[PDB]
């Protein structure tokens, strides 16, 4: 009876599909968790960049996000969210690099506004070692750090960071690769 | 560095 | 030949049924890894509090464990158990909440019996954060704390940790959640 | 708040 | 038409297979990662010493590597490589322990050569803790600090860690398992 | 304990 066997190959090929999906969402879900912190300090590596400035240029992929890290293991939940080719005022002259608050499973315990001082980064892979970076306090009345009600805040942060030029042709980037760093103060609390 | 002012980025977040 | 068909299809369907089941199962295991926490401070949230409380009331589930904490990377191994309707002394009138010794890959190289002291808390979501808990230093002489010889030892702890009616008349619940903290002084080693 | 003497629940770990 | 079916069935044995095999390597990535410290420690727990001791007698596994273990987050990755019938001039007679650099993801912002002093450690299981272990200061000229270029550098330590007959007249094995440790400074930096 | 000149192990890594 082959429309019996043709249904059940179908049902599998089905179900074959939804597995294969599942699996390649567990493997996102490893690298996320393999690559987190706990204490306030991001390192972000982001590969390719040539691909990816052009990507940004060409309005394919314009924003990058970081994966997740935390002030804590029940804390606060953060990431960076980067700009390639630049945003806002920074469009097409420099990278700009945002703060992120998300919406975390312990938000219910913590203060908000979200008030820790934040400190972003691009690390200087040349043996100088000159990291260029600012901080900033994060300004109660901004909805950047309020408490979360989508999955995440509104982006805050520098939209004229680093200078294209600047960036491409001193040592910020080795290997086709940059690293960004954030960190933020976590000695205020709990 | 030149993030005197820290701003929002244009618009949307997800 | 639809016998050999049939045969290689039905093979085929208890494999699909076993990997539907370890994926489920793979879903669990990276819950409770990415709930884990190594510095003896376990935050546990229980959502979904009315419909659990009532499975509690009615016997279909009387008690729930915490995703397991450690008190460092190969410490203890450690969870909470509560009974939202209560047990002993406090059932029908009180939650519950109970501490556990886990068994632990690395309870060779550790004291026993356990005796670092515990605190057991609830959160008070509200404004004021007037958090509810009691702590103990454990006593040698309680079976709660002898070097595993099961999964979990019995739970020790305080059958009438708060009166259900204070729990539903604060704002410890919020948005049909609650918020329970165990701390574990580690101070004391290695 | 009212756990002075820390207790066993009522038998059954596992 | 029984060509078409068989091919289906056959395409999805294969994908079941594949499957499969992503499972197993899967649950291999959760014990890894379930095992990690990130503090410059390391504690390896070998059971199955007897079998294993023999399966490196023979010849078929000479040797085992830990699961890796970190300074820091994002800081160097490493783990232990142990000889159970022992290496070089320890061969037959010891139980030999080496210290292993990995490629790091973070490789490009350390420093280089690795230069945190390294301690060694057999753990005592009896009443009496009497920990064997010693400890180096990594020689710089030595490939083995080097920043990485393939997957791991060439181990180093002590082909002469225990004798065969002090460990295993100890109390150093028990149920059958030995525990290793490793302790890397990281005070030193970042 | 007996390791006062850490050495390479004989050779080979991966």
């Amino acid at each position: 009876n082959t429309g019996l066997l043709e249904s059940q190959l179908s049902r599998h090929d089905q179900m074959l599909s939804v597995h294969d999906i599942r699996l390649a969402d567990m493997d996102l879900r490893f690298q996320v968790l393999e690559t987190a912190s706990y204490n306030g300090v991001l390192i972000w590596k982001i590969r390719d960049y040539k691909r990816r400035k052009q990507e940004a240029v060409m309005g394919k992929t314009l924003s990058l996000y970081s994966q997740p890290f935390y002030t804590g293991y029940f804390g606060y939940k953060m990431c960076a969210r980067v700009y390639l080719n630049g945003d806002g005022m920074g469009k097409g002259t420099h990278l700009s690099l945002f703060f992120v608050i998300m919406r975390g499973e312990y938000d219910a315990l913590l203060p908000w506004p979200f008030k820790q001082k934040v400190t972003l980064m691009l690390m200087d892979q040349g043996s100088s070692r000159r990291h260029l970076g600012d901080a900033f306090k994060p300004d109660p009345n901004s909805s950047s750090f309020k408490k979360p009600t989508g999955e995440m805040n509104i982006a805050s942060g520098c939209p004229v960071f680093v200078a294209q030029t600047v960036l491409e042709n001193g040592t910020y980037i080795k290997d086709d690769t940059i690293f960004i760093k954030v960190i933020v103060d976590t000695s205020d609390l709990p | 560095p030149s993030c005197p002012k820290p701003v929002q980025d244009t618009q949307p977040p997800e």
